[PDB]
């Protein structure tokens, strides 16, 4: 019919700015976030320039977007499944709560709290092959913490110093050994650096190489 | 002047060559050499493929590709399972038309695996060097790729068959292939070395794009182990036979016939090498073997 | 807690204060409307093509 | 005090429990044992819709049963023709993040919401001839899971905040508030009479609501796990729902029991949507199998599968005239099945 | 929402001259545009058509060849090149806009056309009504017939309506026979099928008295019926 046939010209129309904006999409980056109320997300946030909150920042002829979706607020169980297939998942944890607790429950540290919430991400069936990059933040604040305190308090077993450089590391380490699928995803923990503001660098070169090994992992190139 | 009307026996005895009425020790042990040969081409090629097919997920552009290795890799092990059957007395059974047809197997089956590698290679470095984590990709440069490969080998097999040869120059042509010309064989081998060259650029980007990158920031045993075995096979199944062939071309008094049937043979051994240097790293594909 | 039990209680008795007709005569009501629109269900009698938009 | 009320409140589940057993006069299947089959039934892809770049969620047909709507975290909300299968529209989405979608039944409206806690409301038949949104409706502090028209002005919504809400569009505030749901609610399916909608939370119960007053009439429990879909049959006398459990099961309203379970040994993936045909006779059920069965639902007999989608399939639903069903996958195609 | 053109006035025969239609307010880069001109004293006829992103652009026979038709989205313009006029092209040349989707109302809205004087296997509607009296607050029957069964195998019967009014454009009715334009009242009503159609209102006022035009769109080019006057 001569209506029905410029029907299908539509459809071809609607067609040619679905592929256009599909590919547009390709080329952006995206970046998942979670975290403690106290993490540093924020922090991170800032360094980087209700609902789920999307953030877009260009850097280094490459677009980014980063999904802080804790404000959610609601069961992980059922919408957590719409993140998967991410480029990486930002996750922050704030290493100064290693003597704290949550006020609402009794003793459980938030440092044990943290990690029980990377637990369930870093093995949870959706993201599987996913990358995670691990922010820990409020370094500064967990050197001078640490000169104070003992680190005793939150891991019973420690053969460590009370200093920064063997501090750190011991946590550092505790938290990557959550992971079961070592043999598929990589973990590049890094350390808020304040001045340089490198931890955007990190993640652009973290997230190239999450691409490039991934190029390499599809093509059995690896 | 040219001569189709002589038989092979006057080709032969135009080139420094011997028919060989009478079977030999050499003869022999080459035939099962061979024959091992081309059964182990063929049977590791069978596997490749009906793996490639029968998992969905071995259905991507890269996995084509390697499954494309796999078929020109059994086509090369049923050219040279053909070419045997062929040599010794059995040779003395030969026509022009039929000696070029065995030849022209040969020349597109070994052209075809050439390419595939080139083909790989290439691919290898344009997945490397997009900047994105999904880029959902189509079928079409594979297929394109694919088209070239076998246009290209086709033309390569087909080019001494019909016009590139010396049957009107008896003079001026090789001294092993007693029919095809110093101009054709300067061209494979030149092809072949410009292909190799390729394939040590390209990976040797890849290796380097990969270093500075992740560095900034194990993956380099294991790149580099690969990088080095993919070339090194290429480099010890091809420097013989590609010098060899320049030399008849070239280099005059170079005693080049003596060691021909073996470096052929090697040649060929680099397509047996092929779908096990292109399945052992694959985790999954090469469990999937069961 | 006082006030979610205090709603909680008044819920259940509204709901328990309903009249509750047998299974008995329900199983019969589903079984009747089904049998009813029996003959106008395109997917459980499957239509000619000429009457098949699709 | 606390425990008064609880132990109080422990023996209303009681009488409840207990009229529930004394009204068990004989079971679905028993009453059903000399009904004869509904056969073999082969259903086959008729229309295959393309043009998602991402997987959909939602769709929802249209009251004269040839229009369809469709939602995808590609952020496109498209308005299909299932005859033709040509686009008729494709609205940009703000969010990405979609979970539902409503066409309206005059046809003048969509709607789509998701993770951004909004209710999107486009309306269609605009004088400029682009899809323009009309009303956002924020009141809900969780994702939201479903949406249903009731008119062009009222659309009831469930949303992850445990609260399903009436709207009125034009003023863009909740006419009436539901809660009681202990769990995140996931599905509503509308009455046919539009008085009455059931709902299906992640507490693993269904609660059965009065638009008009706002209250909880029932609740129905059963299931194990979340309830992911709901349906009402054909008479408004009957709903069914689809849980983790990969169990349907068959409620009753005027009963206040459960009927069926449409259980297999073989199946163990989580119910995604379920949906009935205009007899009622047969209950489509789109599991995580990546398939979608047809179940007999008077004799809980699986009797037909619709195996055609490479992802689990999200969505299905069927026409008001019964001639056709489309199911939604998480490989980016709708596929029409008659 | 309106339509404007711009040209037209006083050319010498044989000069090519250029019509702009200026759209204003509405997304003009997905509406398929016409041009409809009408003789000082004869009825409408159709000329040219563009599709959504110039995709398919048709023409009439009396035109074919001649007439050069483009349109600029971003500057919502569309434009139409004429070239060597003749006498028979003395016509008021209106725009009209046409988006075509399923259940669509093409030919809708009507620009207020340009004045055009230069100095000096196609369906045929009939309709031998012409200057018929009538009076307010009775019924009055239109009556058309086609020279083809307009009913397309779907069941659509691509029959529209138009109402001309005194000195005014063009005014959609019925966009498909059985069916009502928007903002008409629903006096208007139109039943019909294959090759006999009919035009029923059912009370009238001094609004709508006016001049009634027959369009089909079962295949181009688009031909028109004859004018039927209300007579008042
Ligand atoms: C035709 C050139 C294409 C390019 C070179 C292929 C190649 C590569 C590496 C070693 C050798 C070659 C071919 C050499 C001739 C083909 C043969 O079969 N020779 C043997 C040598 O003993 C006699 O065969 P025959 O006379 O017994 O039939």
């Amino acid at each position: 019919s001569a209506e029905d046939k410029a029907a299908v010209e539509r459809s071809k129309m609607i067609d040619r700015n679905l592929r256009e904006d599909g590919e547009k999409a390709a080329r952006e980056v995206k970046l998942l976030l979670l975290g403690a109320g106290e993490s540093g997300k924020s922090t991170i946030v800032k360094q980087m320039k209700t609902g789920i909150v999307e953030t877009h920042f260009t850097f280094k002829d490459l677009h980014f977007k980063m999904f802080d979706v804790g404000g959610q607020r609601s069961e992980r169980k059922k919408w957590i499944h719409c993140f998967e297939g991410v480029t990486a998942i930002i996750f922050c944890v704030a290493l100064s709560d290693y003597d704290l607790v949550l006020a609402e429950d009794e003793e459980m540290n938030r440092m044990h709290e943290s990690m029980k919430l990377f637990d369930s991400i870093c093995n949870n069936k959706w993201f599987t092959d996913t990358s995670i990059i691990l922010f820990l933040n409020k370094k500064d604040l967990f050197e001078e913490k640490i000169k104070k305190s003992p680190l005793t308090i939150c891991y019973p077993e420690y053969a460590g110093s009370n200093t920064y450089e063997e501090a750190a590391a011991y946590i550092q380490c505790q938290f990557e050994d959550l992971n079961k699928r070592k043999d598929t995803k990589e973990i590049y923990t890094h350390f808020t650096c304040a001045t340089d503001t490198k931890n955007v660098q990190f993640v652009f070169d973290a997230v190239t190489d999450v691409i490039i090994k991934n190029n390499l992992k599809d093509c059995g190139l690896f | 002047q040219c001569f189709y009307n002589e038989s092979i026996a006057f080709f032969y005895n135009r080139s420094g060559k011997h028919l060989a009425t009478e079977w030999n020790t050499v003869s022999k042990l080459v035939m099962g050499l061979g024959i091992t040969v081309c059964i182990f081409i063929m049977l590791a090629n069978l596997l490749v493929m009906v793996a490639i097919y029968v998992n969905r997920r071995f259905h991507f552009p890269i996995y084509y590709l390697m499954a494309n290795l796999a078929a020109a890799d059994f086509f090369a092990g049923l050219a040279y399972f053909y070419l045997m059957f062929n040599t010794g007395p059995n040779t003395r059974r030969l026509t022009v038309s039929t000696w070029l047809l065995r030849q022209g197997l040969i020349d597109t089956s070994l052209t075809a695996s050439v390419a595939n590698l080139l083909a790989i290679a290439i691919e290898r470095h344009i997945t490397v060097f997009r900047m994105q984590l999904h880029t959902r990709m189509s079928n079409r440069r594979v297929v394109v790729v694919i088209v070239v490969i076998w246009t290209m080998a086709i033309v390569m097999g087909a080019i001494p068959s019909v016009g590139w040869n010396c049957i009107c120059d008896i003079e001026n042509c090789s001294n092993m292939a007693p029919l095809y010309s110093d101009s054709y064989l300067v061209f494979w081998a030149i092809f072949n070395l410009v292909t190799f060259v390729v394939m040590v650029v390209l990976y040797a980007h890849i290796f380097g794009y990969v270093r500075q990158r992740t560095m900034r920031m194990d993956t380099m045993m294991s790149l580099l182990k690969t990088v080095v075995i993919v070339l090194g096979a290429f480099i010890i199944c091809w420097t013989p036979g590609l010098v060899l062939l320049l030399l008849d071309v070239c280099c005059p008094q170079c005693d080049v016939l003596a060691y021909e049937k073996f470096f052929l043979l090697l040649a060929e051994f680099n397509s047996a090498m092929n779908p096990i240097i292109y399945s052992y790293r694959d985790k999954e594909m090469s469990a999937t073997f069961r | 807690s006082i006030a979610q039990a205090r709603k909680l209680v008044e819920q259940l008795k509204m709901e328990a204060n309903i009249d509750r007709i047998k299974v008995s005569k329900a199983a019969a009501d589903l079984m009747a409307y089904c049998e009813a629109h029996a003959k106008e269900d395109p997917l459980l009698t499957p239509v000619p093509a000429s009457e098949n938009p699709f | 005090e606390l425990d008064q009320l609880r132990q109080e409140a422990e023996q209303l589940k009681n009488q409840i429990r207990d009229a529930r057993k004394a009204c068990a006069d004989a079971t679905l299947s028993q009453i059903t044992n000399n009904i004869d089959p509904v056969g073999r039934i082969q259903m086959r892809t008729r229309r295959t819709l393309r043009g998602h770049l991402a997987k959909i969620y939602a769709m929802h047909w249209g009251t004269d049963s040839r229009l369809l709507v469709s939602a995808s975290q590609d952020g496109k909300l498209i308005i299909w023709d299932s005859y033709t299968t040509n686009k008729v529209h494709a609205i940009p989405l703000r969010s990405s993040w979609v979970m539902t979608c409503a066409y309206a039944p005059s046809g003048n409206y969509v709607a789509c919401g998701g993770l951004d806690n909004i209710c999107s409301i486009y309306n269609l038949k605009t004088r400029e001839g682009n899809v323009r949104v009309s009303r956002e409706l924020a009141g809900h502090t969780g994702y939201l899971s479903c949406c249903r028209f009731l008119d062009d002005n009222q659309i009831v919504t469930s949303s992850g905040d445990t609260t399903c809400a009436l709207w009125d569009i034009e003023t863009g505030q909740q006419t009436t508030t539901f809660t009681g749901h202990t769990g995140d609610v996931m599905s509503l399916s509308l009455a046919p009479d539009t008085r009455l909608f059931v709902s299906g939370a992640c507490d693993a119960s269904a609660k059965l609501w009065d638009v008009r007053e706002g209250m909880c009439r029932q609740t129905f429990t059963g299931h194990e796990s979340d309830i992911n879909a709901i349906c009402f049959f054909p008479n408004g006398n009957a709903f069914a729902t689809g849980s983790d459990d990969a169990t349907c099961r068959l409620f009753d309203l005027r009963a206040d029991q459960e009927l069926m379970t449409y259980s297999h040994d073989n199946i163990i993936c989580g119910i995604t949507s379920v949906s009935f045909s205009k007899s009622g006779r047969l209950l489509l059920a789109g599991y995580d199998d990546f398939n979608c069965n047809v179940w007999d639902a008077l004799k809980a007999d699986r009797a037909g599968v619709l195996a055609g989608h490479d992802n689990r399939v999200s969505c299905l639903g069927v026409t008001d005239d019964g001639m056709a069903v489309a199911t939604g996958s998480w490989d980016s195609f709708l596929k029409i099945w008659n | 929402v309106q339509l404007v053109e711009s040209g037209g006035g006083l050319v010498q025969p044989g000069g090519s001259r250029k019509l702009s239609c200026s759209a204003s307010g509405f997304a003009f880069s997905s509406f398929g545009m016409h041009w409809v001109r009408q003789a000082p004293e004869k009825g409408l006829e159709w000329v040219a058509y563009i599709s959504s992103g110039s995709g398919t652009i048709y023409y009439a026979d009396t035109v074919k060849g001649r007439f050069t038709i483009s349109r600029d989205d971003p500057k919502n313009t569309l434009f139409l090149q004429m070239t060597s006029l003749r006498s028979e092209d003395t016509a008021m040349y209106y725009c009209v806009r046409s988006i075509y989707y399923y259940g669509s109302s093409p030919f809708d809205f009507w620009g207020q056309g340009t004045t055009l004087t230069v100095s000096s296997s196609d369906i045929v509607m009939t309709q031998a009504t012409s200057s018929v009296p009538v009076t307010p607050g009775e019924s009055v029957s239109i009556s058309c017939r086609s020279s083809k069964s307009l009913l397309h195998s779907n069941g659509n019967t691509y029959l529209y309506w138009f109402l001309q009014r005194p000195g005014q454009s063009p005014q959609l009715l019925i966009y498909r026979m059985s069916n009502l334009a928007s903002g008409v009242p629903d006096r208007f009503s139109g039943s019909g099928s294959g090759t006999a159609f009919t035009l029923t209102i059912s009370r009238l006022e001094a609004e709508d008295v006016g001049v009634y035009y027959c369009m089909q769109h079962l295949e181009y080019p688009l031909t028109f019926g004859a004018g039927t006057k209300l007579e008042l």
